[PDB]
């Protein structure tokens, strides 16, 4: 019918990619469609794993006759559910034009209906798909077994509509589908290779094939890894045929691939190029120029990563066991973000004191009322899931429940995080890195002697003390922040006041800053417990307070040229006005 | 004693729609 | 049933393309390949999706395209003919398939269809079961043609999770708010048109400003519409509005009035005269609410830095959190504060939004039920008056998934509901109050002699509140509580609201000095703040009036007279009548 469209008949005339690998999950289908009874295959995969490209390799292997003698003129027909949903404006109308296009498929004898996205037709209650309560006309040829259909649900709507629902569960046989290996990635696309090539008319290299994929699946972070490989693949084709206005290039370089997926993964090219041991060699002089100070904290966090890149140890372990521990405000968080942003990896926050009560706990495995909602999951478990290269960042860890410390434990020992819907999470390729604000109390502690003289000096004491044996164990290292000085808090406030300069450039009024004024600023905005933190504050109250009630009337209002003065005597900061 | 937990229930909503005719003559 | 994109190039219909140099190489790039060969504009309204499709083909005929796309032409559908001029059926399938196969035989030839949502949606007559989607479905699938799309992003989502082979086969095109130098260029080249339809003339300085006047205070539409709405209007305005001398030249303060009246307001807001309204907000709220100084200059200190420009541009006017002892009116200024500005008053009440069902209702309910047409009341609120007091009182008490929509407004500004329609809230000041801070220890220290013992400030405040969103606040403006020099001023404007009640029944009311000050002390109490000072006013002067207005000689109206004995210290009330 015009509905759908006969692979056997598309196979047969060309157009369809052949497809290679996927014996072991292909041979399934063959075995339960032989069946009897419950002879429905169910392919249940994620996205991009290529459920359609097995339904149609699955046609071309009965036209050209590698199936067995009962599946020979078997015909494999994929319904088109857009055509059907169409123009109906009728509840009930949909469910007329499947039924005729069953009826003439009912009539011919070794049919199969592919069903492509079968989860937007049958589900349970309201939904953004098919929007059409198909369980009525699903059974009911189920039951029967006259015909055939091969439905490609997703992993996470198989888990809820078709378990929840015996009938479909009893009347469908699961075939789990994985993403293919690396090294069968690769083989793939050369088995796909000429298609590609002979269309654009451009040669790719073997060297371009496989760093593509391993740039892909990494930077991008999007899709899955078939459908990355043949995307980049059609990008960089085109992308290079119609380069230059003259000039073309046959031949493909990695480097030139490289610059494609940097648009689609909106990274620059530089970080996009596979140079990751390069990043890593200048990794403290990296962060060391991007942020200053804590140089003996960060130069130990770069050796110690240099380890667990290298490939040695147990792979199924975490890469980042790392506890920082220091007062806030000497830049403990920057050095978080500014390593995720020079590795390409991505930043995920997740702070431990809204995460204090013991019920609180549950909803990083999973939301307590989230019975419906399944595709969120647990707060944790999504966003590792989602991206698996990215830094986890807790604060306050501290300040926690025992059951949250033992939840850190098992990812420590294990590396595989599992989840109440049944997902599995990989720490592997993610980094974990947790702070502690503890021993500062300690250290400002008034001494109850009567000098009151006595300093402690021994905060690293404090941090072995709240934490149990057990965790110092698997963390191999512990990055201590030291003390600022004077002289570095006077280049935090520059960074404020160029931030305040580029602000008034909008409105061409302009600010001068003497050498006293920052010292003033500079004492006053940093504090030992709290460090650069009042800083803001500071900086907003002193600078940016009086100058909005003299920009909103007076000589500031037009003509700029803004000019701050502090008197020596009382050490007020007294700001001069000129039109 | 642990807190209790109360669960709500949804109540889906779907509705019949007449029809008018039109005669040709 | 069609039209050459082409040749309506050369003839000059369409205008020369400004910009979007970056789109113009995605949607080539992605065009020439083997499959996924039909780019799609996805975009806002206005943002000229289908002028970037029209501009395309200026570019194929000036050459600038890479020679790939040389040769080329670009075709349209004929949307309103197809969906009812072929009415019966056959024509349509006749008519449509000889446009199949023009569009065959001929690589070098590009459909192009504006708004193709339209066409997921078909119409048919007879419900032949066929559509303009299913005849294209093949031929797409099979890549010997290549066409190009059109929708906005509620709508693009709609249709990619219910359709995945349409969506497969289509290419996404991110499109972006054009930058403030190409708006003015472009209406250069839009100035024939709506000039010479209006017979006046639009200034350099005039674009410029529309379009800066625009995005300032008109954020509900997009950049490049709302300069040809302020335009067109500015235009029209010209000749209807100075029916008397009939200017035909048009001056920069044309077009800033026409800006207020579609942004919705006040006059003179463009000439910034209201300057004077926030240089004077504070006077106001001291003398409406006393012992409140420093958590007043707070306030309206921050205030004047988002109406002075010292602040994000995506940042809402104002986010504070008020918190304090029982009876600080610390709602109170959240109210007067709508007076003086003008702006329309939101009021939330927290209480009710507690459940984690009952918070939903903030960002609108979930579809396909009943309150689906009911939308997001938070929403609706906000979109309806742009320049308001949205009012969260008694956050504490409302689920802790109320905070999350919170976070967002504070970081991007911009709130949008399950239907898809956006709020802003640029130009709305966050102005939410807790009840925390009421807890202090009731028993004096223990000793011969007392010691202010006061509890610290802001501890529990952070237990209850997470980290993240606390920091995100602009300024926690704390309240003290009421001296016994601050009660003598409450009193006084308490008389003043019985004194207008009274005047509605003829009575004049009249206290001595002494009188206040025996009331003020009577129930001046620390922890319960102000509310005391209602009922002495009421036990005291509410009672007696009242027996005597409705069983009395005030029945008619009449003076009265309220003064203390120093020998008993209780009050005595005179009726002269
Ligand atoms: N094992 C494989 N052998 C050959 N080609 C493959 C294989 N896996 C994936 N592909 C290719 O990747 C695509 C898989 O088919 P698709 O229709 O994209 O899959 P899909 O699961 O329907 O995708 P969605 O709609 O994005 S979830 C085709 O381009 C295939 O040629
Ligand atoms: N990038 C652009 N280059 C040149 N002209 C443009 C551009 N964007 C918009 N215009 C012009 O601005 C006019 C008004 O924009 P519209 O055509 O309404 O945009 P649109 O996105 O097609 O609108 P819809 O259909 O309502 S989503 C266009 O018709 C063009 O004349
Ligand atoms: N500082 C003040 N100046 C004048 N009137 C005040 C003041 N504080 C309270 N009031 C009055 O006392 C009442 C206060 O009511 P609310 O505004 O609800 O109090 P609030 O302290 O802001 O909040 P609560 O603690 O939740 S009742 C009103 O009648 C106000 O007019
Ligand atoms: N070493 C530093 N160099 C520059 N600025 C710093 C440094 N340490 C702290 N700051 C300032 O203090 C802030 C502390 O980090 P921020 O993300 O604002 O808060 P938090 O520490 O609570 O995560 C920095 O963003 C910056 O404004
Ligand atoms: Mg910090
Ligand atoms: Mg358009
Ligand atoms: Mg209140």
């Amino acid at each position: 019918e015009n509905f759908t469209t006969n692979l056997n008949q598309l196979a047969r005339v060309g157009g369809i990619d052949p497809l290679i690998g996927r014996e072991k999950e292909l041979e399934r289908a063959i075995q339960v469609l032989c069946r009897r009874r419950k002879n429905n295959p169910l392919l249940v995969g994620e996205s991009g794993v290529g459920k359609t490209a097995i339904a149609e390799g699955l046609a071309w292997r009965i036209v050209q006759g590698d199936v067995p003698e009962v599946m020979a003129d078997c015909t494999i027909y994929s319904l088109d559910i857009g055509s059907l949903l169409a123009g109906t404006k009728y509840r009930g109308d949909f469910e007329k034009r499947f039924k005729a296009l069953l009826k003439q498929l009912e009539q011919d004898t070794n049919s199969i209906l592919f069903i492509d996205e079968i989860h937007t037709i049958i589900g349970a209650g309201a939904a953004s798909g098919g929007q059409v309560d198909a369980a009525n006309l699903i059974k009911p040829l189920l039951s029967s077994g006259k015909i055939r259909v091969i439905g490609s649900t997703t992993y996470q709507e198989f888990s809820n509509i078709f378990e929840k629902d015996r009938a479909l569960a009893r009347r469908f046989q699961k075939i789990d589908i994985t993403e293919p290996s690396i090294e069968e990635t690769v083989q793939i696309i050369n088995g796909l290779k000429p298609k590609y090539e002979a269309h654009h008319d451009v040669r790719y290299t073997a060297k371009a094939v496989r760093a593509a994929v391993e740039l892909a699946v990494k930077y991008i972070n999007d899709r899955h890894l078939p459908d990355k490989a043949i995307d980049v693949i059609d990008e960089a084709g085109a992308r290079a045929r119609l380069m230059p206005v003259s000039k073309r290039k046959k031949t493909v370089n990695v480097a030139d691939i490289e610059s494609v997926v940097a648009r689609i993964a909106r990274i620059p090219e530089k970080s996009v190029s596979q140079s990751d041991r390069d990043t890593l060699k200048n990794l403290g002089d990296r962060l060391k120029m991007l942020v200053f100070g804590q140089d003996k904290a960060i130069e130990a966090l770069t050796e110690a990563i240099k380890m667990a890149r290298a490939g040695l140890g147990h792979e199924h372990k975490p890469v980042g066991s790392f506890l920082f521990a220091g007062p806030t405000g000497v830049g403990k968080t920057e050095v978080t973000v500014q390593l995720s942003k020079a590795l390409g990896i991505e930043l995920l926050r997740f702070d431990m004191s809204e995460y204090m009560e013991r019920h609180t706990v549950s909803r990083l495995i999973g939301a307590p009322p989230g019975y419906v909602g399944f595709d969120q999951g647990g707060l944790l478990t999504d966003a590792v899931i989602k991206h698996p290269h990215a830094v986890l960042l807790l604060d306050e860890i501290e300040k926690a429940h025992p059951d949250v410390f033992n939840i850190l434990l098992q990812v420590m020992d294990n590396g595989t995080l599992t989840d109440n819907n049944g997902r599995k999470a990989d720490f592997r390729n993610v980094v974990l890195v947790m702070t502690t604000n503890a021993g500062v109390r300690e250290t400002e502690r008034k001494s109850i002697g009567l000098i009151h003289q006595d300093n402690s000096t021994d905060a690293m004491e404090e941090i072995k003390k709240i934490f149990t044996p057990e965790f110092r164990n698997r963390l191999d290292n512990i990055i201590w922040f030291d003390h600022l000085s004077t002289d570095v808090i006077h280049q935090v406030v520059d960074k404020f006041i160029v931030e305040l300069q580029v602000q008034l450039d909008q409105k061409g009024v302009s600010l001068e800053v003497s050498q006293e004024a920052r010292n003033w600023l500079a004492e006053k905005g940093y504090d030992r417990a709290m460090g650069a933190r009042p800083m803001a504050r500071v900086i907003q109250d002193n600078l940016k307070k009086p100058l909005a009630n003299e920009l909103l009337f007076g000589s500031l209002v037009d003509g700029g040229q803004v000019t701050v003065a502090l008197d020596k005597e009382k050490n007020e900061l007294t700001y001069g006005f000129q039109s | 004693g642990k807190t209790n937990d109360w669960l709500d229930f949804d109540q889906l909503a779907e509705e019949k729609v007449r029809d008018a005719l039109k005669p040709p003559s």
